[PDB]
């Protein structure tokens, strides 16, 4: 109620003094109430604080980019003066008098009444008075004495306290508070980590401005406290997951000199390098180097544990996890075990024990594993296990605004959380109909062949799921294991070579390539050995390829089959080719490499053309030339579309360019006529303009033809700025 | 409520037919939306929509809307950016719903109404969803920036709805491959606008040290938020106001002094300004910088600060201190223009390209001018209302201040005329409308002193020029109605004065031309083209011989240099049309243009199966070319010596197209052709080979066998009324047997239970009957065969008090009065028969017949009783 | 005026655009390359709200297009100009085609690598349309901003520092003229004119969150990373307030203007690359450091890293470029030699910027040490004050 309202905190307001710094004071300590789960009476308080502000009516200032004069420009232009005198027109005169009476009555204005105004606007303004205390806190603290400003600093962090109990709960009550405190000029002595806890009690980003401004804000009071301070953003920077503040921060903060060559090495993804670079920082640090901090024994420590945590060695890992563990030993519960009642005592555990929702998502998940192994025990706790997913939530909302990665992690397991779920139903009733369905699970497994993260995201992510598919993969082999010899998926469930083969390619993208040999060496025992696996397999042994050549060479003398598609296997002996050209043997590997693309009849066959193209760039001579570029662009002819084929033709219409007037080139050129190059053509097009002018337009005829064909309008514009240009500087 | 009845229906029994509706569906929601394109409360025409829509889906009805559905989309979409208000955002959002399949055109609007509403959020998560076990696969979505805007802001745990969450997750991590897998760096930091960057104003506290300033207005967002809310309390509405009223009159407030001599120094500036030719002083001095976007962003807050106040007192409750405050700022504001137009007569005579003087650093009301008529394009058309009010006040203090001079014409109009020329050249519908309502105020303080008509006349024109032309069809017509009635009279006031074809200098030689070249595009712009042609060309003297002999070299290209074949024929067949709206005239082009004979020979002769036919807009404007087409044709042969000795009878050639033109089976085309042919045809010649005799012999085997059909049988009937003697009329009797035929009483057998309109042989036999209505005079035959043939229906129909044939009768005894007479005194027994006529004769097409029977009734009444003794229970019959 | 009706100050509507049909492909919507022109954009209608603004060094025409995807993407015009452009417009094809495959890679594409050089389509000989939109500004229009939120004319700087120069000629006879006085006037410049932080000034009221200043951080180190790697590799050497265009709502970075067998371009008259330290004390002290070497390392590492991908573009650019430079005259294998020894000089000079071998330097050192040497007073007080390198 508008009266009720007003008139209970009027009481408030005439019973107190009207003395500002006393009665900011009075509100900085002499209230403190909660009322802690709406909003601050900061608006009654700016009232309140508007008790010591005068009621005047003058309120004027002069930056506005101000108005017209009311007579200087009337004053301005002296030439033609009339200046009449008792002559006035009454249009003149009764106008006069009008506005000058509106300008006598409308301009009343006062400052307690806009004061008044403002009150009653912020009684539903929620985003104006977060504009409001930034307007008046900083301008409070002006008129202050020195003494019991610090009292009063102290004071304020006492009232960062005392809210600091009452749990107020991406609204701003003490953020709207500390970015309207975050700018007062720097009057926060102590607050260093005082502020880095009260980062995630609401709202991040604003904090974190204040943060960074006390590091450069030169202050010498403890290189301690330039220490801790660079501490608590180093953390924060770090918390919010932004990855470039933090190997930023420290290689930029180093003390020991491997401590910055390897926080750079690390940081690039040489992370097998650091680890011995850290480990002569480490030797280095059992020391004579006194000053170290605990940086430098944690920095190595975990950096350690990252090494470990990285590659492989997990059992390793878990050798260290022995005496070790937080919750380490239940990242080795995430490495691969399915001794339930270990697990569960160990999850029994670690449910006793903000962050780790993957906790409650493990303490799901075996429980999950469990549920649907007593085959069609249960699901409906699974639905309840919906409810890890309902905590899930309430991160995806506390820190940041925008998308910080903090939800390129919390997305990832969020995909998960369902994805179990759905398996869940998609287990049992497998469990069901095996007590047609090799085509339904071949749904929802297609999908979940389907569902697999982007290709470049994060090397511990695409290992997380690659670790949770084949679990459920083997309870996918579980049930198919005991049916068939039950009965006598026609053969094999082959299914997780998908998520090896993938790996693998990630693997080699991701560029630690010991875990791909880890990985094919685990492919070895499985049934299915029919051609549909032998088709993968040899796609994925060739994807798993001097010493490693001749050994491919020994992998070519005796393993698996030559029964299969032998296009693969030439792709190898080309390669081997290429290796054999890598020592210059040009003659021997491309007569192979040829007869290799011509068993296959094409990757290899522009590289067998890129190889005699790399022997044609190695022999200016033209009789190698003419004679790899023909195959080249014919391999090219040969080459997938919707590729890099462009560069593929690009160095080829250089090698057209770099002809140099040799002739019968064309000729091949013209006899090997490709078909559509033109919508991937389309983007060296003006440079074909160019040549086909300078010189040998004979297939560029051929080309340019087609191509304004079927594109008209790029073809048009740029040519109509050109070839108008053109012949007019030929004439 | 009773078509919301009407919607539960076919729902609540499924078995009792959606083919109910299923004629009547498709037919409606197209004239719904033309009716709603029509209406003067259309968003009532479109709150049915939604609720037809409501309730279907599960009963496959998916193949008739098959046709229709881009129309309803792409003027959808258009209107959902027109809409621009607040529910028919999430109205025609929520009529985004449809029945199920494709199209991304849905797709753009789905993140708009994604956070639209809370309302919708259900619905559309159910879209993509399952949009998202077949082709779902290759879906690049590109608004997927905004669409993770909403749904990252979607997903919100607290005591938010469960199942909102739940299937917010269930979305996301279902594409986990796809979850940021176009994810961009961010694009919009977005801030730092004026509507946020106050200013301070040096305050006073009771502690102290000095006069510490203090920053007024920071709430300006939520202040602008608050007022124009519609839930405010009046305390707070009222607050709202008088915060908002300090503001803006403390933009100007501290400067708002009262100057005491300059009332006489700008009457010396009157006389000054009575004085021209007035030159400056001798600078080519400084000038500081200025980044006037910064002045900009102030001016942009008094901008805002300004048309919050005119978009604040045209709501109701506080209207009464607004204008006075309006009034006052008036009072205080042109004034100053006033003075800024003598700062602009300081700011003026500048000779060539030396130097001027040029100060610096104040702000004036010319913008502030600028802005509020130009923002009375809005919605809440009281402030539209009020926006007359403004330049009414302007006008009147325009006129009050300074008169009727040329320096007055100077002082006020150009800026706000301008705006409104701009302002008519502007491209939305709402923005559209604003301008022409002050165009009208305009031209009556305006047609007085037309030298601004001399000044914007070529101008003003071209501004109606576009507005009929390029405002697309999302309006309703009412603008483009207030339009062309402005247009009329402006190009009255235009040409009122001067009527000869000696005042024929350069603006209206523009003008006229540009109409001339406009006359080509729209048919609505085509339709009042004319309009505004024919009539300005009645008055003032020249009529359409001298203005179309301008527009007659004008287009004796362009009716030849844009060929056929392409140049769509509809604007360039319209230009015929408009040489057809010059036909009326002497002199239309109206010989040698064989080449658009011979052409349009082939235009029509173009095949309309197995042909270019393979390929409803295609649908609409091959009805539009065609009826163009035959239009043009006909006109040919009709005008004057082009074709009609030109070939002999090319009017017999095009009456074989007019007879394909039967054969095309379009109604609307045929009553377009058969009107043409009769109202403007007038051929009695011969065309006895086989193109008359296709035509007339198929039909009735089509009619008797195929049983095509409607068209079928009008075809032949106006045949009938072309063709004198479509021979044997006794095949129509023999198409009264095949009628027969067609109505055997499997139909009736139908009939259980179905309604008899929808009763196709019924509606065959309807225009059966149709046909008979305009046989040759020898119907004679007719009252024996029909009449005891539709009894004999009607009681295997068993029906009563309502008749399929109320009009094949009524026609019948019109054309046949005598045989009426005659065999209903000859049936003066039977009672049966004599309702019919009963019901029949109060049916009142056939007049003469009533009094006929009114002289018959004297006798019959002698008649009867003299029948009286004859079989006493049929006698009380 | 800033507008003025466009299309209305036409009457093509009736004579031309009484034929206005057809609804043309969104203009350069098959530039930036892609497979083929699946749901390429179609202009629609053309916005009579024409804009005209003139900068301090030209002035531009502007024109918003709505379209029938309806959205303003609102190419801009740019008056005839001289075989700049068609150097230009070769230059802005190639540095397009590598960024392709910039996100071709693993760790540029997963820290967001995109080289980002805009389009522009010339449509007579004479005129060029630019993809300029709105709000995207250059720092001279700070820097004079800058200089006249003061009332400090740049000129009046530019006076005193011709003004102690020539008084540096007349009391004594000193020899490193240049040295001790652009040491002096740098100073003299940080002490009266424009000192550093100016940058950081300007755009911190810029934002209006923080998180957005520090969003402003994040993109404008990985911009003006991009501007040295294009600057180094081609050999720029030009660079002016007035040719950095920055973009105030996103962050990128727009750059106009961008024997010894005639080396145009070929060797660097002075050695570093532009680091100006105003901009520098914008630049956030940390972590521009922190991340535009680590920047340009990843671009150094990954796009060299290939099979001669470098190469055989450089052989589409370079072959033309000497074959522009030399009729600024041609030869069947000099041109051939002096391609493949400029070709070998350059990616030697991306080399450069390589590695470390077998001992372990922390950074790429040639990085790093010109990371320090761009930034050196020497070096950035040796080169002329054109750049206005004082700022």
């Amino acid at each position: 109620d508008i009266g009720i309202r007003k008139r209970f905190m009027t009481i408030l307001d005439n019973s107190l003094e009207r003395d500002i710094k006393e009665r900011l004071y009075y509100v900085i300590r002499d209230q403190n109430w909660e009322f802690i789960a709406d909003y601050p009476w900061l608006n009654q308080a700016l009232q309140l604080l508007y008790g010591s502000f005068n009621r005047e009516k003058e309120l004027s200032l002069k930056n506005i980019y101000c108005l017209s004069p009311p007579s200087i420009l009337q004053e301005y232009l002296p030439e033609n003066a009339e200046m009449v005198t008792e002559v006035n027109d009454l249009e003149l005169s009764n106008f006069v008098k009008g506005h000058i009476a509106s300008m006598q009555g409308l301009c009343r204005i006062i400052s307690s009444d806009f004061i008044d105004s403002l009150i009653e606007i912020f009684y539903q303004d929620p985003k104006a008075i977060h504009r409001a205390w930034v307007t008046l806190f900083p301008q409070v603290y002006k008129s202050i004495p020195k003494n019991e400003k610090y009292g009063f600093v102290r004071s304020i962090i006492t009232l960062l306290s005392k809210p600091y109990h009452t749990r107020q709960i991406r609204t701003n009550v003490i953020n709207m508070l500390l970015d309207s405190i975050s700018k007062i000029e720097s009057l926060e002595l102590p607050p260093h980590l005082v502020k880095y806890l009260a980062i995630s009690y609401n709202a991040w980003y604003q904090s974190i401005n204040i943060l960074e401004s006390i590091q450069s804000n030169t202050s010498i009071d403890n290189t301690k406290i330039i220490e801790a301070n660079e501490d608590a953003l180093l953390e924060l920077y770090v918390n919010l997951q932004e990855e470039d503040m933090f190997y930023g921060l420290w290689r930029r903060r180093a003390k020991y000199t491997e401590t910055n060559i390897g926080l750079s090495y690390e940081q690039i993804g040489l992370w097998d390098k650091a680890q011995q670079l850290y480990e002569v920082a480490q030797v280095k640090a059992r020391s004579g180097a006194l000053p170290y901090s605990q940086s430098e024994y944690a920095l190595w420590e975990d950096n350690w544990i990252q090494c470990a945590e990285k590659l492989q060695h997990w059992d390793v890992l878990t050798e260290l996890a022995k005496h070790e563990g937080f919750t380490d030993l239940l990242l080795e519960c995430g490495w691969r075990v399915a001794d339930w009642n270990s697990d569960r005592d160990a999850l029994e555990q670690s449910v006793k024990s903000v962050p780790t929702p993957r906790r409650q998502m493990f303490k799901t998940f075996l429980a999950l594993q469990n549920f649907a192994e007593s085959r069609k025990g249960d699901q409906e706790v699974r639905k309840l296990c919906d409810e890890g997913i309902q905590l899930s939530l309430i991160k995806w909302v506390s820190l940041p605004i925008r998308y910080t990665p903090a939800h390129k992690w919390l997305l990832h397991g969020f995909q998960q959380y369902m994805e179990f779920l759905e398996a869940t139903q998609i287990y049992a009733n497998l469990h069901t109909t095996t007590v047609s369905k090799a085509q339904e699970i071949k749904r929802i497994l297609q999908a979940w062949r389907d569902r697999l993260p982007n290709t470049w995201d994060d090397v511990n992510m695409w290992n997380d799921l690659v670790t949770w598919r084949q679990h459920a993969f083997q309870v996918i082999n579980n049930a198919y294991l005991p049916l068939i010899p039950a009965l006598q998926a026609y053969r094999g469930y082959h299914e997780i070579a998908w998520v090896i083969n993938r790996f693998a390619h990630v693997a080699r993208k991701h560029n630690m390539p010991d875990v791909c040999i880890s990985q094919l060496a685990r492919i070895y025992t499985l049934p299915n050995i029919e051609i549909q696996e032998a088709f993968l397999k040899l796609r994925e042994q060739a994807k798993c390829h001097m010493n490693e050549l001749t050994t491919g060479l020994d992998v070519i003398s005796n393993t698996n089959l030559v029964y299969f598609g032998t296009v693969q296997k030439a792709e190898f002996f080309t390669l081997k080719g290429m290796f054999l050209s890598k020592l210059r043997a040009y003659e021997e590997a491309n007569q192979a490499f040829a007869t290799a693309v011509q068993i296959d009849l094409a990757k290899a066959w522009a590289q067998w053309g890129f190889f005699n193209d790399r022997r044609l760039s190695e022999e200016p001579n033209n009789i190698s030339f003419a004679s790899n570029a023909i195959s080249c662009y014919l391999q090219a002819a040969g080459l997938y579309k919707n590729s890099k084929i462009r560069e593929l033709l690009c160095r080829i219409l250089w090698l057209i360019s770099i002809d140099d007037a040799s002739g019968m080139l064309t000729n091949a050129f013209d006899s090997f006529r490709g078909e559509i190059p033109v919508w991937y053509w389309i983007t060296f097009i003006p440079q074909l303009l160019t040549s086909l002018s300078h010189k040998e337009a004979n297939m560029v005829r051929h080309i340019l033809i087609r191509i304004a064909k079927s594109y008209p309008q790029a073809l048009h514009f740029q040519l109509r700025t050109t070839k108008e240009d053109f012949a007019v500087i030929q004439r | 409520r009773l078509f919301k009845l009407s919607f539960m229906s076919v729902n609540l029994f499924p078995n009792i037919n959606e083919v109910v509706l299923l004629p009547h569906l498709n037919d409606l929601i197209l004239n719904s939306l033309k009716y709603s394109t029509t209406a003067e409360e259309p968003l009532v025409y479109f709150y049915l929509i939604r609720t037809l829509f409501r309730s279907i889906g599960g009963g496959r009805f998916e193949n008739l809307y098959r046709s229709i559905k881009p129309i309803l989309q792409v003027l959808l979409q258009s209107l959902n950016q027109m809409i621009l208000l607040p529910h028919e955002r999430e109205l025609y959002v929520e009529l985004c719903i449809t029945v199920p399949v494709y199209l991304p055109f849905l797709m753009k609007p789905l993140v708009f109404a994604l956070q639209q509403y809370p309302d919708l959020v259900s619905q559309g998560l159910r879209t993509l969803e399952l949009c998202i076990a077949e082709y779902f696969d290759p879906i690049i979505e590109p608004v997927i920036d905004d669409v993770s805007k909403a749904l990252f802001n979607l997903l919100q745990p607290q005591p938010f709805n469960h199942a909102i969450s739940h299937n917010v997750v269930r979305i996301l991590g279902k594409l986990g491959g796809r979850n940021r897998q176009f994810l961009k760096p961010p694009t919009d930091l977005t801030e730092k606008t004026e509507l946020d960057i106050d200013a301070i104003a040096d305050f006073k506290i009771n502690g102290m040290p000095e006069d510490v300033p203090l920053s007024v207005t920071p709430g300006i967002q939520s202040a602008l938020n608050i007022l124009q809310s519609y839930k405010s309390d009046i305390h707070y509405r009222k607050s709202a106001y008088k915060y908002l009223t300090c503001v803006l009159l403390l933009m100007t407030k501290s400067s708002a002094e009262f100057p005491t001599n300059y009332t006489e120094l700008l009457k010396t500036a009157v006389n000054s300004i009575k004085l021209e030719r007035i030159g400056i002083e001798k600078n080519f001095d400084l000038e500081p910088t200025v980044n006037k976007r910064d002045y900009s962003n102030q001016e942009n807050l008094f901008l805002r600060l300004l048309e919050s106040v005119f978009y604040a007192t045209s709501i109701k409750e506080l209207k009464d201190d607004a204008m006075d405050l309006l009034n006052n700022l008036l009072d205080h504001f042109c004034l100053l223009q006033v003075n800024t137009t003598l700062l602009n007569k300081r700011n003026y005579n500048g000779t060539f390209n030396i130097d001027l003087k040029n100060p610096n650093f104040m702000l004036d009301s010319s913008l502030i001018l600028d802005a509020i008529p130009f923002a009375l394009s809005y919605y809440i058309p009281e402030v539209r209302e009020v926006g007359v009010l403004a330049y009414k006040r302007i006008y009147e203090k325009s006129c009050l201040i300074y008169g009727e001079e040329l320096a007055l014409s100077h002082s006020f109009i150009p800026e706000l005329a301008k705006q409104f020329i701009h302002l008519c050249y502007d491209e939305t519908y709402y923005n559209k409308r604003g301008g022409v309502l002050g165009i009208k105020v305009l031209i009556d303080n305006v047609k007085s002193s037309s030298v601004f008509l001399k000044k914007y006349q070529y101008n003003l024109a071209n501004g109606l020029l576009f507005v009929l032309k390029d405002t697309q069809s999302e309006a309703p017509s009412a603008i483009t109605d207030s339009a062309e009635k402005l247009l009329i009279d402006l190009l009255s006031i235009t040409f009122a004065d001067v009527k000869e074809e000696d005042l024929g200098n350069k603006v209206l030689e523009n003008t006229l031309t540009d109409i001339v070249c406009e006359l080509s595009a729209n048919p609505k712009v085509r339709n009042a083209c004319q309009k505004s042609l024919h009539t300005i060309s009645n008055l003032t003297g020249i009529p359409i011989v001298k203005l179309m002999d301008h527009s007659k070299q004008f287009l004796l290209s362009p009716i030849f240099a844009k060929p056929l074949r392409a140049l769509p024929f509809t604007m360039q067949i319209g230009n015929v049309d408009a040489i057809t709206f010059c036909l009326s005239l002497p002199n239309t082009f109206l010989t040698f243009n064989e080449e658009l004979f011979r052409l349009l020979q082939e235009s029509i002769v173009l095949a309309d199966a197995e042909d270019e036919s393979l390929s409803y807009s295609t649908s609409e404007q091959l009805v539009q070319l065609r009826i163009a087409c035959i239009k043009l044709l006909a006109i040919a042969l009709k005008n004057e010596e082009f074709a009609t000795a030109q070939q002999g009878n090319i009017r017999i050639r095009i009456l074989a197209v007019f007879f394909k033109t039967m054969l095309k089976t379009s109604p609307e085309i045929i009553n377009t052709t058969y009107e043409a042919l009769k109202g403007s045809l007038a051929e009695n010649s011969k065309l006895p080979k086989e193109l008359l005799q296709n035509g007339l012999k198929p039909l009735l085997m089509n009619l008797s066998d195929h049983q095509k059909t409607v068209p079928g049988l009008d075809a032949l009937s106006k045949l009938l009324e072309l063709l004198i003697a479509y021979f044997k009329v006794e095949i129509g009797r023999k198409l009264l047997d095949h009628l027969t035929a067609w109505c055997r009483v499997e139909v009736l057998d139908t009939l259980f239970g179905q309604d008899l309109a929808e009763q196709m042989p019924t509606k065959i036999i309807v225009s059966i009957i149709n046909i008979f209505h305009l046989l040759p005079p020898q119907a004679d035959m007719f009252l024996n065969d029909l009449l005891l043939k539709v009894m004999l229906l009607e009681r295997k129909l068993r029906l009563q008090l309502d008749s399929p044939f109320r009009t094949p009768l009524a026609r019948y005894l019109n054309r046949f009065h005598n045989p009426v007479t005659e065999y209903f005194k000859k049936n003066m027994t039977l009672r049966q028969l004599v309702l019919f006529m009963c019901n029949i004769v109060q049916r009142p097409e056939a007049k003469e017949l009533a009094e006929d029977f009114e002289k018959e009734l004297d006798n019959f009444y002698d008649f009867y009783i003299s029948n009286i003794p004859k079989n006493q229970v049929r006698v009380v019959s | 005026s800033k507008k003025e009706n466009l299309e209305v100050l036409c009457p093509h509507l009736s004579n031309f655009h009484h034929q206005k049909f057809e609804d043309i492909e969104i203009p350069g919507q098959y530039l930036l390359n892609k497979d083929n022109n699946v749901h390429f954009i179609k202009i629609a209608r053309f916005l009579p709200t024409v804009d005209f603004v003139r900068g301090t060094h030209s002035s531009y025409r502007r024109l918003m297009i709505r379209g029938h995807d309806g959205s303003v993407h609102s190419f801009a015009v740019q008056y005839p100009a001289v075989r700049h452009s068609r150097r230009e417009e070769r230059m802005f094809q190639l540095y397009r085609l590598f960024n392709k495959s910039l996100s071709k890679n693993v760790e540029t594409r997963r820290r967001s690598i995109q080289f980002n050089l805009p389009i522009a389509i010339p449509l007579s000989p004479q005129v060029r349309i630019m993809n300029d939109s709105v709000s995207f500004t250059t720092l001279h229009e700070i820097h004079n901003e800058f200089c006249k939120k003061k009332g400090f004319d740049p000129d009046d700087i530019q006076d005193f520092m011709a003004d102690k120069l020539n008084a540096a000629h007349d009391d004594a006879l000193p020899a490193p003229d240049m040295t001790i006085l652009k040491v002096e006037i740098f100073n003299s410049i940080q002490t009266m004119f424009v000192p550093s932080n100016v940058l950081k000034d300007h755009f911190t009221s810029l934002f209006t969150q923080f998180e957005d200043f520090w969003l402003f951080r994040k993109q404008f180190a990985s911009q003006y990373s991009s501007f040295v790697f294009m600057s180094y590799m081609m050999m720029i050497n030009n660079r002016t307030p007035h040719k950095i265009h920055v973009d105030k709502t996103s962050g990128n970075v727009f750059t106009l203007e961008m024997p010894p067998d005639s080396p145009i371009f070929h060797n660097n008259e002075p050695v570093p690359f532009r680091l100006t330290p105003n901009i520098q004390s914008l630049i956030g002290d940390s972590a521009l450091e922190g991340i535009f070497a680590v920047n340009l390392f990843t671009i150094s590492r990954a796009l060299i890293e290939p099979d001669n991908e470098l190469n055989t573009y450089l052989a589409l650019f370079i072959r033309d470029e000497i074959i522009s430079w030399f009729s600024n005259i041609i030869e069947n294998p000099q041109l051939r030699e002096m391609v493949q020894t400029n070709v070998d000089l350059i990616i030697r000079k991306v080399a450069q910027l390589g590695h470390l071998n077998s001992t372990p330097t922390v950074t790429t050192q040639f990085i790093l040490d010109c990371i320090g040497s761009a930034v050196s007073p020497r070096n950035l007080a040796r080169t002329d004050v054109n750049f206005m390198p004082w700022f």
